[PDB]
């Protein structure tokens, strides 16, 4: 009989079992959906938008039902942390249970058209023989998702009718769901610009709905009908398999890059805007303006917000993490309770000294402090013997501005020490360890969990790509080739052009 | 727990070696 | 139908000694390109602006150090292209900032794209199956893994293995360094299916030269074959009695024993690159947690799990202020880890 | 404005269209030139 | 160097350990040894199996 | 075979021998002196000994800046006065 | 013009013999000039 | 086969397996169309990739405010 | 364990660049290669005698005196994937090929281990390249060099009283 | 009889021609002091 | 109802049951020591 591998081919003659089927997958995507929701919600802590946001807490689905406006819980809450708000029906808890109901629908509707597959509907006409009109029905398709595309754009995304979309200001401090207006400049093509994603959907929408006009009343050229094997579903899927691929290394890409449509609110930071010190760079800026002003150090660096700070920290890097480290950011380095505050190390000279950061690459990293211009001042030795530069010969002390620890300085050695090895990880914050028996080692984010499974599943695509591709244009040979194959159709020189019998 | 599922799993496989071998679908001449 | 893309079509196809077709167009100059610019870099290119390098027989590198090496990690993933606002159409410059890396890379990969189009172009016209070129899906898996996505999720393409001898045998260690790769189960099942693949090589090509049936009076066996002969030229009964006398299990379907030579170091290859595509994102299997929290609590608790830690960490503290100039990495000897003596 | 990469970007694309236009006009000239035999 | 898996190892961590360098080439058989104890401190096992096992 | 010239046919001919017995050394040649001229070094801009350095430097001329990347080394360039 | 007036057995042999002087002379350049430490 | 009431009326839909457009049709607009894309995608790329800038066009998390 | 092993032997004899581990893995990589090769040349062959709702692996029967694939259209397109003579046509030659190739390659690898035991290590280039004034002028070599200084110096952390790793 | 200049003629020289070129000045470099 | 000519009887043979409980025991194998972490 049938190999195990190929179970499914009894389908590719049976159009009202191949709607079954496809009927039964999207039951179950609908169903993983609403249950994926369900059990995030009854894990999901909405106490605390600024040091627990949902990306620390191995929120998947979450962001995404926030990027698209759903914010609210029926309980009270939303993400951006206000209270006594009414979300009405669509909630989190309204959307997952949308998702199971449609799960239910569909499964029923399996059902159906599992037993009743016999339609003429699904028969050629002219033969009795089950067939499906592959170009007619790819430009009702297209007009469909370019109707649909274009009212997402022109309704949900403007708030024209819907609710408009995610957006943030540069350091993902003030994030909401907005009416965001087409952008149809040259600034539309930027990934970080909203009103780009806005212009897209409009534009592809209304050029899908052209197109797809276009593919029901025209034809498919001969030429490009026989080429392609337009009358072969599996030419469908190799193309389809091609097309969403590509759409794979799209999405995996936007996510790690970043984009208007991947904000670090709901993700969670990049691992770019640690190697450029994106974050660092404002806090300063903001802190030379505080002191600019008039402020005291510890003023100018108590109106840090804790948030902007926690972004400084390369516990929140997605590239940070590990394969098998397993679950939310809270089980590494724990729950982040309260910034510290700002550490300035100090020789006995008086000199500032700089802690050197740990880049993404290295798991371990030593403590080396330098002064304003490179110049190392003082380390943690591995060697003792010959040790120039320990904590202990430099006089090294820290002083805390802004945070809990404000106003203090901490001069004995293993105090000043246990801050210096926290400082190569930026700014420096208080965890709760306990409550998840945190094991102190980082794990990546949504955006890097994402990011993976997306750039392995478009890498395996492209062989199903090149499988079903193979299979469509050597329908023919599948089963081996002629028996009666002439060793003259591959000897050199019997034809003029390889396989043209008609040139000998 | 965790060695006795390496242990377990090693053990499976020995076993399968056995059927593998003694147990196989003969070859045959047609 | 008799238009100029049908007598094109002709042309293209014509039996000759190097076979053309309409993949040749996209094959042979991006072929010619990713060689081309490997020798030429090879020969004639620093590296020096790059990586702090020579990397060419001009500076005195020999054929193992030599490279093309990786753009300036201030770079990021540009394109670097010659017309590029980075080199702005100076290929001078364009060759001190890495250029060449990105083109051979580039080319290097719309050629292998070329390649097996090539395969599928000819087994159409041959009238074969196309496996030849599915199996071929495993060098560019590999490829686009590697010498793409993981640079992608890096920093820059700095990152990139750089093309050349010595700086792939780098690119090894830094592996093994920073991202413990030998831990990773996706590499450990691309070992086994390269090294798999080669006992299947080896163990084949073997049983089928000493199962050989006596088909001429020669004592060098050879000429005893004829390419159009209908027999089997060995004896599948006699191997499969021997290996199932020998090793327990034995072929006995000839079809099978041909797929699974396609299988084993297919998949392999395939496994390798899911790997590396978390080391893009320094998604690493680096360590066993369970492990870790013994080692710390217990300093009598040591594995070879452990001690190759340690060997990681020397590798990184020691090779990194070199192995990555734009960090500016100053380790002062004190600092260094170091076991007694050495 | 035309910034000096967006005519970076049009002499590329110049480039390219320049490559495969001879390439294709060279390959169709010497098909034509070079016909295989039938019949 | 703990290599069994009782003694906290995996799979992948998991070792029969070489013999002591104490040893270096000389032939350590079980019966050269006071003890099981000391045979299996100093790796005797390793010295066991790669023998018969080249043996083999 | 394919209709071309058999190799082994071409090799052993006088003619061949007459034509690459000139082409070849010319060929050659022509690379000893792009290299021997120094030109090697001047398309690719590649350091000869004496230029990889200034006489008291000892850092490294890295490339820092992506946009500015052709101005930073000719301003290395220049600094080996 | 005419294939065979050089014998095949002596175009390899002469060939031969120059691949390994230019090869020798890429090992002798390893000990001296650029590249060789010295 | 069995009919019903909402096959019969998408049956047109269905109706026209095998139909072709004689010879190359509509090939060469097809083309342009492909063409066109394949720039399009060029300039997102090299938007995105910064080897394209162009001016009030800020590829960086500050594209704005 | 054999990890371990590995990092430790690149430490003190630089295997990767001795050539004959990198026999060794042209060995295996062309083994692998090869392997996949034949596999996919002769399965691509292969003579029709199934349908599609079976395995083609049934078209071969044990023990069958005819050849279940057609060498000469696995020929056909090998020699015009590359040209035709960088083809077998010779099926005894092509198997003994493939049997020769990785033997060949893995016995250099096995004799650069045993000879790497014996302490003739590999290439070592490290400050090869030298400038006008004798700056070092690192290549790859030299990167090659740190990471094996970093292996060598924590490697059996506490076993080296002494200041040469001499066995 | 024959032809002269074919597709495997140019295939030949476009590989030959720069080997020759590269091998020419790679010998010249073997002479490089610094 | 008029049965579905559509359907196919589906083989697993001996050989092909220890390859696969070969590759999932193996599987298993190898990855347990990552599932324990
Ligand atoms: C299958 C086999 C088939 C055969 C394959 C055929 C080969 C075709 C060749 C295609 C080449 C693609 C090159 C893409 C270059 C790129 O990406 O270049 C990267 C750029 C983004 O640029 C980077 O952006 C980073 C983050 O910047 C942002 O963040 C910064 C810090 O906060 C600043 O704010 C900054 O201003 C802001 O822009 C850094 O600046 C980097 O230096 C910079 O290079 O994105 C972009 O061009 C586009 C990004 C979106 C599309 C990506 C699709 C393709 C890639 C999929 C792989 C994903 C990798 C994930 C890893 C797993
Ligand atoms: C004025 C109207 C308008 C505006 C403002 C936009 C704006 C946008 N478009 Mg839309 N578009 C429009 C009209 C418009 N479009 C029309 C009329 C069509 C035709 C239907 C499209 C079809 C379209 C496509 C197909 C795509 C966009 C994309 C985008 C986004 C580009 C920024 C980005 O993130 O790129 C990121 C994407 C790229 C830079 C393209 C990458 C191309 C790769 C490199 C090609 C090779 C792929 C290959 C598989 C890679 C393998 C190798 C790899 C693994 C190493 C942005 C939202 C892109 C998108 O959705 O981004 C999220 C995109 O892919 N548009
Ligand atoms: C796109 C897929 C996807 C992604 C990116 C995520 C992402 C995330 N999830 Mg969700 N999840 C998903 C789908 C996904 N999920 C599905 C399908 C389910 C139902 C099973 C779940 C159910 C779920 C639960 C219950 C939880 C999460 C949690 C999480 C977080 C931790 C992830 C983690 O630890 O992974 C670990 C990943 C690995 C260890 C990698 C597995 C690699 C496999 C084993 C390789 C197999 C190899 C194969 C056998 C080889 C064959 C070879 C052969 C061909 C020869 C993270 C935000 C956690 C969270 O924090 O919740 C709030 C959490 O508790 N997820
Ligand atoms: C939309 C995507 C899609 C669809 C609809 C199909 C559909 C089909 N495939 Mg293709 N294929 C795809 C993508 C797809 N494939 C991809 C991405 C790859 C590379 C991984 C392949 C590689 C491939 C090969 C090599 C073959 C097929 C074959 C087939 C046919 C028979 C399938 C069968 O009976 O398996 C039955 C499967 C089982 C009984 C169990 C499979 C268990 C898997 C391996 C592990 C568990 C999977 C898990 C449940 C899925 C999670 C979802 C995932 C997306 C995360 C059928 C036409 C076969 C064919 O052509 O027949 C003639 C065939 O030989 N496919
Ligand atoms: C099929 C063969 C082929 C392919 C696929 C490539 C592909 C590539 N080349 Mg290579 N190259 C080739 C042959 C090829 N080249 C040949 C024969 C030469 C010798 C001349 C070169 C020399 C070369 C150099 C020196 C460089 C490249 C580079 C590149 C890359 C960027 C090219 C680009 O952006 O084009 C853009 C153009 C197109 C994609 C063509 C579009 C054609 C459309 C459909 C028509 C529209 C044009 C229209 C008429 C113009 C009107 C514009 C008007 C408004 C002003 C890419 C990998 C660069 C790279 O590698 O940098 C790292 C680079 O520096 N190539
Ligand atoms: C190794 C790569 C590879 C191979 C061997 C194949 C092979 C196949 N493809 Mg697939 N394809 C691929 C990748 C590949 N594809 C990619 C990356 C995409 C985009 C998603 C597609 C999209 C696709 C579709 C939609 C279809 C196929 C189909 C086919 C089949 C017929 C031949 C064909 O159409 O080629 C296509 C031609 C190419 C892959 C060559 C493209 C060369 C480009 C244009 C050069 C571009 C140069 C660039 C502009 C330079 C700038 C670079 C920039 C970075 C600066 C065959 C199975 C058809 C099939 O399944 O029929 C049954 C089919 O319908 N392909
Ligand atoms: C029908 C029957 C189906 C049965 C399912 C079979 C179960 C087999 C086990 C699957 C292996 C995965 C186990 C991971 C270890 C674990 O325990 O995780 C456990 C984790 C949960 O993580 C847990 O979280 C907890 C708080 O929620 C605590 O923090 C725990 O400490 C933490 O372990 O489960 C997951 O995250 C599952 C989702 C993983 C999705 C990642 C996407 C990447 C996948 C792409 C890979 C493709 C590879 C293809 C290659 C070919
Ligand atoms: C006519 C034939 C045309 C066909 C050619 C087709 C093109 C492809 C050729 C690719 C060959 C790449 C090897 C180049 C080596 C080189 O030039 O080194 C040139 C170097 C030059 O020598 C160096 O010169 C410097 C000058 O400043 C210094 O003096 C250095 O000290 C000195 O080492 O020579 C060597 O390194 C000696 C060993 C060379 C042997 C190569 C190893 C073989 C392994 C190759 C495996 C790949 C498969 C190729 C099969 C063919
Ligand atoms: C003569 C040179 C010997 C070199 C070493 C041995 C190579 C062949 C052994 C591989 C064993 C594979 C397993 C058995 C496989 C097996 O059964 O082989 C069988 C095969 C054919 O057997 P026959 O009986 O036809 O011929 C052998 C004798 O009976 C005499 O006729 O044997 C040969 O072809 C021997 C060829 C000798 C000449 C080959 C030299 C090729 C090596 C060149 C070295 C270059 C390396 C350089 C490195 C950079
Ligand atoms: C009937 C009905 C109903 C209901 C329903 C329901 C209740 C549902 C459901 C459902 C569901 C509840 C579902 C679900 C699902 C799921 C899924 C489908 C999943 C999956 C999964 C997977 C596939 C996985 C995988 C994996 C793993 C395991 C590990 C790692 C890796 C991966 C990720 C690959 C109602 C009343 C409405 C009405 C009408 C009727
Ligand atoms: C990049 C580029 C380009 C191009 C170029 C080219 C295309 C080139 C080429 C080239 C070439 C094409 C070259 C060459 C060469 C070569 C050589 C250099 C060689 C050699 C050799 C040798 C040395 C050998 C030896 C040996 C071996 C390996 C084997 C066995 C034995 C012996 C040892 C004998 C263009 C303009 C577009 C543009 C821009 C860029
Ligand atoms: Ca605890
Ligand atoms: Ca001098
Ligand atoms: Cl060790
Ligand atoms: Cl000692
Ligand atoms: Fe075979
Ligand atoms: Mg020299």
């Amino acid at each position: 009989g049938l190999p195990w591998y190929r179970v499914h081919t009894v389908l590719i003659n049976d159009p009202g079992r191949l709607i079954a089927a496809h009927l039964m997958h999207t039951a179950l995507v609908a169903g993983w959906a609403g249950s994926m929701a369900l059990y995030e919600l009854a894990t999901f802590d909405p106490s605390d938008p600024v040091l627990n946001p949902m990306w620390r807490q191995g929120m998947f689905v979450l962001p995404f039902m926030a990027r698209l406006g759903v914010t609210g819980s029926w309980s009270g809450w939303s993400i951006t942390g206000e209270t006594g708000i009414d979300p009405g029906f669509w909630s989190f808890e309204g959307v997952a249970l949308a998702h199971i109901v449609l799960s239910g629908l569909l499964f029923l509707a399996a059902c159906w058209h599992w037993v009743y597959w016999d339609l003429e509907l699904f028969r050629d006409p002219r033969t009795g023989e089950p067939a499906l009109d592959l170009p007619k029905m790819f430009g009702i398709h297209l007009f469909l998702a370019g109707l649909l595309c274009f009212g997402f754009g022109a309704f949900h995304l403007t708030g024209l009718f819907g609710p408009g979309m995610w957006v943030s200001d540069p350091y993902g401090l003030t994030g909401s769901v907005q009416p965001v207006a087409p952008e149809w400049g040259p600034d539309g093509f930027n990934p970080y610009n909203p009103g780009g994603v806005v212009a897209h959907h409009i534009a592809a929408g209304i050029v899908g709905i052209i197109a797809g006009l276009f593919h029901i009343l025209v034809r498919p050229p001969q030429r490009l009908y026989k080429a392609l094997r337009m009358g072969n579903i599996e030419t469908v899927l190799s193309s389809s398999i091609a097309a969403v691929f590509f759409a794979a290394f799209v999405v995996a890409g936007t996510m790690w890059y970043g984009s208007a449509t991947t904000p670090i609110e709901l993700f969670g930071p990049t691992r770019y805007q640690w190697d450029s010190s994106y974050f660092q760079q404002e806090i300063n800026r903001r802190v030379q303006a505080s002191l600019a002003s008039g402020a005291t150090l510890e003023e100018a660096w108590s109106a840090i917000p804790e948030k902007l700070a926690f972004y400084d920290y390369i516990g929140n890097n997605p590239a940070k993490g590990g394969l098998f480290r397993t679950g939310p950011m809270n089980k590494g380095d724990g729950i982040a309770q309260a910034w510290k505050g700002h550490a300035v190390f100090r020789n006995k000279e008086g000199e500032e000294l700089f802690v050197r950061r740990m880049p993404a690459f290295f798991e371990s990293f030593p403590v080396i402090l330098t002064d304003k211009n490179g110049v190392v001042k003082a380390d943690i030795p591995f060697r003792r013997a010959e040790s120039k530069y320990s904590f202990e010969q430099q006089g090294v002390t820290v002083s805390f501005y802004g945070g809990e620890l404000n106003g203090q300085t901490f001069t004995d050695p293993p105090t000043v020490k246990s801050y210096a090895r926290k400082a190569i990880f930026g700014e420096i914050f208080e965890f709760d360890t306990e409550t998840l028996n945190s094991d102190g080692i980082f794990r990546t984010s949504p955006r890097g969990w994402f990011t993976f499974a997306h750039a392995v599943f478009a890498l395996l695509f492209f062989f199903g790509h090149i499988w079903h591709g193979a299979r469509t244009l050597f329908r023919d040979v599948f089963s081996g080739i002629d028996p009666e194959l002439s060793p003259e159709q591959v000897e050199w020189g019997f034809y003029q052009k390889v396989g043209d019998v008609t040139t000998r | 727990m965790e060695t006795i599922t390496y242990v377990f799993i090693f053990a499976c496989i020995i076993a399968l070696f056995f059927f593998a071998i003694f147990f196989r679908e003969p070859p045959r001449i047609t | 139908e008799r238009g100029w893309f049908d007598i094109l079509d002709d042309w293209l196809k014509r039996d000759r000694f190097v076979f053309v077709g309409w993949s040749g167009i996209l094959l042979f100059p991006c072929a010619y390109l990713a060689l081309g610019g490997w020798l030429t870099g090879t020969t004639f290119v620093t590296s020096w602006y790059t990586h702090g390098l020579a990397s060419s027989y001009l500076e005195g590198c020999n054929f193992l150090t030599v490279a093309v090496s990786t753009p300036a990690n201030s770079m990021g993933h540009s394109l670097l292209l010659l017309w590029g606002p980075e080199a702005q159409g100076d290929f001078t410059r364009w060759c001190q900032l890495g250029g060449l890396w990105t083109f051979i890379a580039l080319h290097g990969a719309f050629g292998l794209i070329g390649f097996m189009l090539r395969q599928f172009e000819i087994a159409r016209l041959v009238g074969v199956r196309p496996y030849n070129a599915i199996a071929f899906s495993a060098p560019i898996a590999v490829f686009v893994s590697v010498f793409l996505i993981y640079p992608l999720g890096q920093s820059s393409w700095f990152f990139a293995p750089s093309f050349g001898v010595a700086a792939i045998f780098r690119f090894l260690l830094f592996f093994q360094g920073f991202h413990n790769w030998t831990l990773n189960p996706f590499h450990m099942m691309g070992v086994a299916g390269v090294l798999g693949g080669a006992l299947l090589c080896a163990i084949h090509g073997a049983t089928v030269e000493n199962t050989l049936f006596q088909d001429g009076e020669g004592a060098s066996t050879f000429r005893a074959f004829n390419p159009t002969q209908a027999e089997e030229t060995y004896s599948m009964v006699t191997a499969n009695r021997f290996w199932s006398q020998i090793f327990g299990i034995a072929f006995s379907n000839k079809r099978w024993l041909h797929f699974f030579m396609l299988f084993v170091p297919v998949t392999g290859l395939w496994m390798s690159a899911i790997g590396v595509v978390g080391l893009a994102l320094n998604l690493r299997s680096y360590d066993f947690i369970s492990q870790e929290i013994r080692a710390a609590e217990d300093p009598e608790f040591e594995t070879f799990y452990t001690k190759n830690l340690l060997l990681n960490e020397g590798i990184r503290a020691w090779m990194a202020p070199q192995d990555q100039p734009h960090e500016n990495f100053v380790f002062p000897e004190e600092v260094l880890p170091r076991g007694n003596a050495l | 404005t035309i910034t000096p990469s967006l005519k970076g970007f049009f002499i590329g694309l110049l480039s390219g269209a320049v490559v495969l236009g001879l390439t294709f006009a060279v390959l169709i000239a010497i098909s034509q030139i070079d016909k295989v035999q039938r019949s | 160097v703990s290599g069994s898996l009782l003694y906290g190892n995996n799979i992948i961590t998991g070792a029969v350990v070489p013999s002591s360098n104490a040893i270096g080439l000389h032939f350590y058989p079980i019966w050269e040894a006071a003890s099981l104890d000391e045979w299996l401190y100093n790796g005797g096992p390793y010295q066991l199996i790669i023998f018969h096992f080249l043996l083999g | 075979t394919t209709g071309e010239r058999p190799f082994s046919d071409i090799i052993t001919s006088v003619r061949y021998w007459v034509i690459h017995s000139i082409t070849i050394p010319a060929l050659f040649i022509a690379g000893w002196l792009f290299v021997s001229t120094g030109l090697a070094y001047d398309v690719f801009g590649t350091p000869r000994p004496d230029s990889y350095y200034a006489q008291e430097q000892r850092s490294i001329p890295l490339v820092t800046d992506r946009f500015e990347a052709k101005q930073q080394v000719e301003t290395f360039l220049e600094q080996l006065k | 013009s005419e294939g065979g007036r050089i014998p095949l057995w002596i175009v390899a042999t002469v060939a031969g013999m120059g691949v390994i002087v230019i090869v020798g002379l890429f090992f002798y350049g390893a000990y001296a000039g650029l590249g060789s430490s010295l | 086969a069995r009919r019903t009431w909402l096959g019969d009326i998408l049956r047109p839909l269905n109706s026209e397996y095998g139909k072709v457009a004689p010879g190359w049709g509509t090939t060469p607009l097809m083309a342009v169309f492909m063409g066109l894309f394949l720039v399009f995608l060029l300039i997102i790329l090299e938007i995105y990739n910064s080897t394209l800038i162009l001016d009030g066009v800020n590829v960086s998390w500050k594209a704005l405010g | 364990g054999t990890f371990n092993f590995m990092i430790v032997f690149q430490a003190e004899h630089n295997i990767l660049m001795h050539p004959f581990h990198q026999l060794g893995v042209a060995g295996v990589f062309g083994g692998a290669l090869f392997c996949a090769m034949h596999g996919s040349l002769v399965t691509s062959s292969l003579i029709r005698e199934t349908t599609e709702t079976e395995s083609a692996n049934y078209g071969y029967k044990f023990g069958q005196e005819e050849e279940t694939y057609n060498i000469v259209a696995a020929h056909g397109y090998f020699g015009r994937l590359i040209f035709q003579y960088a083809s077998f046509n010779n099926s005894r030659s092509l198997h003994f090929f493939l049997a020769a190739w990785p033997v060949v390659g893995v016995w250099f690898a096995a004799l650069g281990i045993s000879t790497m035991a014996f302490n003739l290590n590999g290439f070592n280039f490290n400050h090869s390249v030298i400038d006008a004034k004798g700056n070092v002028i690192n290549t790859w070599a030299d990167i090659i060099n740190r990471a094996n200084l970093g292996m060598e110096v924590m490697h059996e952390r506490n076993a080296h009283n002494f200041p040469l790793d001499l066995a | 009889s024959y032809p002269i200049f074919t597709v495997r003629w140019v295939a030949v020289h476009t590989l030959a021609v720069p080997t020759i070129f590269f091998l020419g000045a790679i010998a010249a470099m073997q002479f490089i002091q610094r | 109802m008029e049965p579905n000519p559509n359907r196919q009887p589906v083989e697993l043979n001996r050989t092909s049951l220890y390859l696969g409980l070969l590759l999932i025991l193996v599987l298993a194998l190898l990855f347990s020591s990552y599932f324990f972490n």
